[PDB]
C-alpha cells in the first residue's frame, strides 16, 4: 500500500499541475479558432489538412484526460459534475468515428466550445460568476414556474376571447403562448396589436384587446420579468455572506 | 489516405506521453 | 334556523363535499382547456353546451347552499366572492342566450365572447384544488415576498400612472392633427403613452410626427422617457431587491435561531 | 478654460457654415490648444521623471495627446484625405475627457464605480462565450445549409449581430419571422431558449452583480467616513 | 480481483457473437478476453492467531509471510482527494494487506460488523470508539519491519496537542 | 441627490458620442441613394444628440446600423464599432449603475431607520 500513494501523489501533481492546464486550455482555444475559421467556405479547404489534424489531436488528449481521471477510481471521477460534463462531451465526440449520423458539424462543433467552460473555471475571477449562476438556478426555476403558471391562464382567456378573430395569434394554446412571450419580452407586440386595429371597421374589441395587453404587460413584464434580477441578487449576497 | 490522421493523432499523444513518463522516473532518481 | 342551518353547515364543510366540488371544478377546467384547440371545440360543441348547463346547475346548488349555511360570512371570504361573481356572470350569460337567437350573428357579436371569457374565470377555482394537493409551496417564498412588496408597489404604480395621465392630457391638447392616427382620441393618446412606457417603436412616433406635423414632440418624449422608464421602473426594481434582502436577513436569523 | 474652449470650438465645428466663416479662428485656436496641452505634458513630466507615470490621469492625458497627434500625421504625411480621415478627426470628441481630472466628486465616483471592472469584464467574457457557442449553432443550422437564411446567419460577422439583436431584445421577432418563413422547425426553440439564457438570466445577473458590488463599496466608504 | 475477471469475461461473451456488418472494423475484442482470465488467478484466507499474537499470510494453502501481533489496534489512514473530499484507507498494524478501507465512507452497519470483527479478532477498534474524523493510532507490532514508516506511522498520527 | 455626478458622466458621454457621430456619419447624411430611411439622424448636432438618446434606449439600433451599411461609403468597421460600443457602455452598463445606486440608497434608508429603532 505504501507505494501507490506516491503514484497517486504523482497523478495529482500532474493532473492538478498548472502547466498541464495551460496547455490543455491552449489546445482547446486553438481548436475554437479553427472552428471559427472553418465557418468560411474558402478557408475551409486551404488548410483542411491542418484543421483535421488539430481536430483529432485535441480529441485524443481529451480522451487521455478522461482516462487519467478514471485511473483514480471510477466512483470519485463520477462523484462530480464537471467530470461527467467533460465525459459526455468527449463521448459524444468519440462515437462519431463509429456511428455516421452524429459525426456532423451541427453536433460536433459547438460541443468543442461547451468543453471550454470548465477550462475557463480555472480563472476564478470568472469562476465565481458561474458558481453564482449555478447556485441561483433553483430559485430561477421557481420564478420561471411562477411566470409560466401565470402565462397559461392568460393564454386561455386570450384564446377564448380572440378566437375566430385575429387567428394569426390566438387560435390554440401554443400560438397564444408564443404571442404572450412576444409581449412579456416587450418588443414587437405593438405590431401584434395593429392586427387588432387592422380591420374594415371595428371598435368593441380593440379596446378589449388593449385592456388585455395592458394588464399582462403591467403585471408580468414590469413585475414578473423583473424578478430574475432579485433572485440573482438574493443568491449572490448569500454567497458573499456565507 | 485514412491511416494518416488517426495515426498522426496517436503519434503526438504517445510522443508527448513519453516526456510525461520521463519526469515520473526522473523524479525518482532525484529523491533517491 | 338552528338545526336546519347547522346540518347544512355540517354537510357543507364536510370532507366529501369539498372533494366532490373539486372533482367538478377539475372536470370543468379540463373541458375548458379542451375548448382551446378548434379541432375539438368545433366537433364536440353539442356535448360541451350540455356539460356546461350541467355545471351551471351544480354551481346553483353550491352557491345557494353555502349562502344559506353561512349567512354573510359567505360574502365575507374573497375566495367565495370570486365564485359568486363567476356565478353571476354564468347566470347572466345563460339568460342572455335564452333571450337571443343562437346564430352566427350572435357568435360574432363581441358581447357573447366577452361573457364567455368570464366562464374561463372558473379555471381560477382550480388553484384551490392545487392548494390542497399542494403546489409544493415551491413558490410560497417568492409569493410571500411579493406579498410583502405590494404595499409600496401599488403606490409607485399609481404615481407613474398619474404621470402617464397628465402627459396624455397635455399631448392630446397639443398634438392633434399632427398624426391623428395615433392620438385623435383621448383614449388612444393614453394608450400611445402607455405603449411608449415599454419603449417599443417609440422613435417611430417621433419620426411620424416630424414627417408631416412638427418635431416639438421630441423634448416632451425625451423627458417622458427619462421620468418613467429611467427613474420609476428602476424604483420598482429597487424596492423589490430591498424587500427580498429583508426576506434573506429574516431567513439567516431564523436558521441561526435553531 | 483651455479645455472648455476647445470643447466649445469642437461643437461649433460640426456646422460647415460656421466652419467656413471664421475658419482662421478655428485654425489658430486648434494650434494654440495643442501647444498648451503638449507644454503641460512636457513640463509636468519635467518636474518628475518616474512618478509621473504613477498617476492614472497622467496616462489618460498622454493618451489624449497621442490621439491628438495621430490624425494630424495621417492627413499631412500619409495624406490621401482618406476614407477614415474624418473618423479620427471626429474622435477628438473625447479630448474633453481631460476635464474629468478636476471635479473631486466625479473622482470619488470613479473610485466607487470603476473599482468594479473585473466583475464587468468577467460578465462580458461570459456573454461573448455564450454568443460564440450560439453563433456556431445558428450558422450550422440556418447558415451553410444553402436552403435557408443565408446573409443573416451566413457568417459570424452576421451571426453575432443577429444574436446580439436577440440579446438586447430589440427586434428579435423580425429576424425570427424571416427565419420562420423558411420552414425551419427548430428555430422557435433556438430563439426562445437564447432569449431566456442571454436576456432574462444573464443581463439581469449583470444588474445584480453591479448592485451588490456597488453596495458593498459604498457602505465601506460610508463606514470609513463615519 | 475475480470480480473484474467476472466482469470482463461476461463482456467478451456478449461481444463474442455480433454482426457489425461494417467495412474493416475487425472484430478483435479478444484483446479484452486475455485480461479477463488474467486477473482470475487462488482464494485468500487470513487467520488471526491471537493465541500467540501472530499473523501469518497465505492464500490457497501456501504460506507467504508471517509476523507477530503483540501490539494490536485498528488504524485507518487518510486518503485525501484533489477535490474538497475525504476518503478512508484502512492500514492495520502498519502492514500492507488487502485494503479493508471503509467502503462508501462518504456505513453505520458497515462499521458495525467491524466492531464485532475487531471484537471477534480480539484487537482494539480505535477508529470506532471515537468515530468522527481522522482519529486512529496504529499499533504496529514490533514483529513488523516497517522502520521508515512504522516510526513514521506515529508522525502522521495526531498526539492530541 | 446621491447620484449627482453620475449624471455628469452621462452628459459628458452624450457630448462624446453625439459630436463624434456627426463626423463618423457624414457621407451617410450627404448621400444620394434614392431609397433610404434614416438619412436624417446624423444631419446636424441636435439630430445627433437625439439619435444618441434613441440608441441609449435600444430602439431600432440594428435597423439604423443596416441603413448606415446601405451606403457604399462608411466602412462597416467604424459604424459597427461606434454603435456597439455605445450600446455596451452607454446602454447596458450605465443604465445598470443607476439601478445599483437606487438600491443602495434604499439600503441606506433602511439602515438609519433600523439604528434609530
Ligand atoms: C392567511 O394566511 C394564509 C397563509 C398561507 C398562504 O398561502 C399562499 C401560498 C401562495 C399562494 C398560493 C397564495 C395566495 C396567492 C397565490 C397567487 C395568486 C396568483 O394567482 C395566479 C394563478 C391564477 C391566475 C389567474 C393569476 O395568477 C398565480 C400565478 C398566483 C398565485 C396562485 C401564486 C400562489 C399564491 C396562498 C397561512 O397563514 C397561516
Ligand atoms: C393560504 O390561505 C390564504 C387565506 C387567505 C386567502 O385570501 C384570498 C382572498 C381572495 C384572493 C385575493 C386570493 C387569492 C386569489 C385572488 C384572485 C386571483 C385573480 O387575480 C385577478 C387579479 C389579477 C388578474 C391578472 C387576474 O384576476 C382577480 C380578478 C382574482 C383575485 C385577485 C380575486 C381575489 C383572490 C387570496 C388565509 O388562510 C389562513
Ligand atoms: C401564510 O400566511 C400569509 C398571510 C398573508 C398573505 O398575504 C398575501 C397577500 C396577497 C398576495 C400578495 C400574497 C400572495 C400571492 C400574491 C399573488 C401572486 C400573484 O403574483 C402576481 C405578481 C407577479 C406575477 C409574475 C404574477 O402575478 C400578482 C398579480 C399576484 C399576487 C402578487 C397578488 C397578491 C398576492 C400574500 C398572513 O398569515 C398570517
Ligand atoms: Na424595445
Ligand atoms: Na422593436
Amino acid at each position: 500500500d505504501v507505494q501507490e500513494f506516491i503514484t497517486q501523489m504523482y497523478i495529482k501533481q500532474l493532473l492538478r499541475h498548472p502547466a498541464f492546464q495551460l496547455l490543455l486550455a491552449f489546445l482547446l482555444l486553438s481548436n475554437a479558432i479553427t472552428i471559427a475559421l472553418r465557418t468560411n467556405s474558402y478557408l475551409g479547404q486551404k488548410h483542411y489538412e491542418l484543421f483535421s489534424t488539430i481536430d483529432d489531436i485535441v480529441l485524443t488528449i481529451l480522451i487521455c484526460e478522461v482516462l487519467l481521471g478514471w485511473l483514480n477510481g471510477f466512483w470519485i471521477f463520477w462523484k462530480d459534475g464537471w467530470n461527467i460534463l467533460n465525459f459526455a462531451i468527449v463521448f459524444i465526440l468519440f462515437m462519431g468515428f463509429f456511428i455516421k449520423q452524429l459525426d456532423m458539424v451541427a453536433i460536433t462543433y459547438p460541443l468543442r466550445v461547451l468543453r471550454l467552460v470548465h477550462v475557463c473555471m480555472a480563472v476564478e475571477p470568472l469562476a465565481r460568476i458561474i458558481k453564482v449562476i449555478l447556485q441561483s438556478m433553483p430559485d430561477l426555476a421557481n420564478v420561471m414556474a411562477l411566470i409560466l403558471f401565470f402565462m397559461l391562464v392568460f393564454s386561455v382567456f386570450g384564446v377564448t376571447l380572440f378566437g375566430a378573430f385575429v387567428p394569426k395569434h390566438f387560435q390554440n394554446m401554443g400560438v397564444a403562448l408564443y404571442t404572450l412571450f412576444i409581449c412579456i419580452t416587450q418588443d414587437g407586440w405593438l405590431d401584434i396589436y395593429t392586427d387588432f386595429q387592422m380591420d374594415e371597421r371595428e371598435y368593441a374589441m380593440e379596446v378589449g384587446g388593449a385592456i388585455y395587453f395592458a394588464v399582462f404587460i403591467t403585471l408580468g413584464a414590469f413585475i414578473g420579468l423583473n424578478l430574475f434580477v432579485v433572485v440573482v441578487t438574493t443568491n449572490l449576497e448569500q454567497m458573499m455572506k456565507t | 489516405p485514412f491511416p494518416g490522421h488517426a495515426l498522426i493523432a496517436v503519434a503526438t499523444s504517445v510522443v508527448l506521453g513519453v516526456l510525461i513518463f520521463i519526469a515520473f522516473v526522473f523524479q525518482l532518481r532525484n529523491i533517491h | 334556523l338552528l338545526g336546519l342551518q347547522q346540518m347544512i353547515l355540517s354537510l357543507t364543510q364536510s370532507l366529501g363535499f369539498e372533494t366532490f366540488i373539486f372533482i367538478v371544478v377539475c372536470l370543468n377546467t379540463v373541458i375548458l382547456v379542451a375548448q382551446t384547440f378548434t379541432e375539438l371545440e368545433i366537433r364536440g360543441e353539442w356535448y360541451f353546451m350540455v356539460l356546461d348547463s350541467i355545471f351551471l346547475s351544480i354551481y346553483v346548488l353550491e352557491a345557494v347552499l353555502k349562502l344559506i349555511a353561512l349567512g354573510l360570512e359567505y360574502f365575507y371570504d374573497p375566495w367565495n366572492n370570486l365564485d359568486f361573481f363567476i356565478m353571476v356572470m354564468a347566470v347572466l350569460d345563460f339568460v342572455l342566450l335564452q333571450i337571443n337567437s343562437l346564430s352566427y350573428s350572435f357568435y360574432n357579436h363581441s358581447l357573447f365572447r366577452i361573457l364567455k371569457v368570464f366562464k374561463s374565470m372558473r379555471a381560477l377555482r382550480a388553484i384551490r384544488v392545487l392548494r390542497r394537493l399542494s403546489i409544493l409551496t415551491s413558490l410560497h417564498e417568492v409569493a410571500g415576498t411579493l406579498s410583502g412588496s405590494l404595499p409600496s408597489i401599488t403606490a409607485i404604480l399609481t404615481l407613474m400612472f398619474t404621470c402617464l395621465f397628465l402627459f396624455s392630457v397635455v399631448l392630446r391638447a397639443l398634438f392633434q392633427d399632427s398624426d391623428p392616427k395615433r392620438f385623435q382620441n383621448i383614449f388612444t393618446t393614453l394608450f400611445t403613452l402607455f405603449t411608449m412606457l415599454t419603449l417599443d417603436d417609440w422613435s417611430l412616433i417621433y419620426i411620424d410626427n416630424r414627417a408631416q406635423g412638427a418635431w416639438y414632440i421630441i423634448p416632451i418624449l425625451m423627458i417622458y422617457i427619462v421620468i418613467q422608464y429611467f427613474i420609476f421602473l428602476n424604483l420598482v426594481i429597487a424596492v423589490l431587491v430591498d424587500n427580498f434582502q429583508m426576506a434573506l436577513l429574516k431567513g439567516l436569523e431564523k436558521v441561526k435561531l435553531e | 478654460t483651455t479645455v472648455t474652449t476647445n470643447s466649445f470650438l469642437l461643437v461649433l465645428g460640426t456646422n460647415y457654415d460656421i466652419q467656413f466663416e471664421f475658419f482662421r479662428t478655428f485654425e489658430v485656436s486648434e494650434l494654440f490648444f495643442v501647444s498648451v496641452y503638449v507644454c503641460e505634458f512636457l513640463m509636468k513630466v519635467y518636474v518628475d521623471p518616474i512618478t509621473y507615470w504613477k498617476d492614472g490621469y497622467n496616462i489618460l492625458d498622454v493618451i489624449i495627446l497621442i490621439i491628438l497627434t495621430i490624425p494630424y500625421l495621417l492627413r499631412k504625411i500619409k495624406g490621401n484625405h482618406s476614407a477614415y480621415l474624418h473618423f479620427a478627426d471626429g474622435i477628438q470628441s473625447l479630448r474633453i475627457l481631460k476635464l474629468i481630472s478636476y471635479s473631486r466628486g466625479i473622482r470619488t465616483l470613479i473610485i466607487a464605480v470603476g473599482e468594479t471592472v473585473y466583475t464587468v469584464a468577467s460578465v462580458l467574457t461570459l456573454l461573448f462565450l455564450l454568443m460564440f457557442v450560439f453563433a456556431i449553432l445558428g450558422f450550422c443550422l440556418f447558415g451553410v445549409t444553402d436552403r435557408g437564411d443565408l446573409e443573416n446567419w451566413g457568417n459570424l460577422a452576421s451571426a453575432f449581430f443577429t444574436l446580439f439583436s436577440l440579446a438586447t431584445v430589440d427586434g428579435w421577432t423580425d429576424l425570427q419571422e424571416e427565419l420562420d418563413k423558411r420552414k425551419f422547425t427548430v428555430s422557435r426553440a433556438f430563439t426562445i431558449l437564447f432569449i431566456l439564457l442571454a436576456s432574462f438570466i444573464f443581463l439581469n445577473m449583470f444588474v445584480g452583480v453591479m448592485i451588490m458590488h456597488t453596495e458593498d463599496s459604498m457602505k465601506k466608504f460610508e463606514r470609513d467616513l463615519t | 480481483m475475480l470480480f473484474i475477471i467476472c466482469l470482463v469475461f461476461i463482456s467478451c461473451n456478449v461481444l463474442r457473437e455480433v454482426k457489425y456488418q461494417e467495412t474493416w472494423c475487425f472484430p478483435a475484442y479478444g484483446m479484452v478476453i486475455g485480461l479477463w482470465l488474467m486477473l482470475s488467478s487462488p482464494q485468500r484466507r487470513l487467520v488471526l492467531n491471537h493465541t500467540r499474537g501472530m499473523y501469518h499470510f497465505s492464500i490457497q494453502g501456501r504460506t507467504v509471510c508471517q509476523g507477530p501481533m503483540h501490539l494490536v489496534y485498528v488504524r485507518l489512514a487518510l486518503s485525501s482527494d484533489a477535490y474538497g473530499g475525504r476518503f478512508f484507507q484502512l492500514v492495520l498494524c502498519g502492514h500492507k494487506l488487502e485494503p479493508l478501507v471503509l467502503v462508501q465512507l462518504s456505513y453505520e452497519q458497515m462499521e458495525f460488523l467491524g466492531r464485532h470483527l475487531a471484537r471477534k479478532l480480539n484487537i482494539n477498534y480505535f477508529d470506532y470508539l471515537a468515530s468522527s474524523y481522522r482519529h486512529v493510532v496504529r499499533h504496529w507490532p514490533l514483529g513488523a519491519s516497517f522502520s521508515p514508516g512504522i516510526v513514521q506511522r506515529k508522525t502522521q498520527v495526531y498526539t492530541k496537542s | 441627490k446621491s447620484m449627482t455626478f453620475l449624471l455628469m458622466l452621462l452628459l459628458i458621454f452624450f457630448y462624446i458620442f453625439a459630436v463624434t457621430g456627426v463626423y463618423f456619419f457624414r457621407e451617410y447624411s450627404r448621400s444620394t441613394i434614392e431609397g433610404l430611411e434614416y438619412n436624417m439622424f446624423f444631419s446636424d448636432l441636435l439630430n445627433s444628440l437625439v439619435t444618441v438618446f434613441i440608441l441609449f434606449t435600444l430602439d431600432h439600433w440594428y435597423a439604423v446600423l443596416q441603413d448606415i451599411w446601405k451606403v457604399p461609403e462608411s466602412s462597416r468597421v467604424f459604424s459597427s464599432i461606434y454603435v456597439i460600443l455605445w450600446l455596451l457602455l452607454g446602454s447596458i452598463i450605465f443604465r445598470n449603475i443607476i439601478v445599483a445606486m437606487m438600491v443602495t440608497n434604499f439600503q441606506n434608508i433602511r439602515s438609519e431607520l433600523s439604528e434609530e429603532m
